[PDB]
């Protein structure tokens, strides 16, 4: 009675792990939009001190 | 005849001792069992919830 619903326990902890992962390498790529969408927008300070 | 009554209540006896072998044997174990993976579940759905 009790093994039954260590069953269903496995079973949704490792698809809460398929969760976790994904978010997780998610959380990476966001950031990394981040680091370009920043180097560049400089490298945006080119075309605006020069257009100064 | 009475050779007999020495052994046939003693293989009784003997088996008595099985019994009371298991009587020593008792659980608590199992009762915690249902309480942990009733528990266990709730943490699923908090880390799920989160």
């Amino acid at each position: 009675e009790n093994g039954e619903k260590i069953t269903s326990l496995h079973r949704e902890v490792e698809k809460v792990k398929l969760d976790q992962k994904r978010l997780d390498q998610e959380l990476d790529f966001i950031l990394s939009q981040q680091k370009e969408l920043e180097d560049l927008l400089s490298p945006l300070e080119e075309l605006v001190k020069e257009q100064s | 005849i009475c050779q007999d009554v020495e052994n046939l209540q003693k293989f009784v006896k003997e088996q008595k001792q099985v019994q009371e072998e298991i009587s020593r044997m008792s659980s608590k174990a199992m009762l915690k069992v249902q309480e942990d993976i009733k528990a266990l579940k709730q943490l699923l759905s908090l880390a799920a919830n989160g």
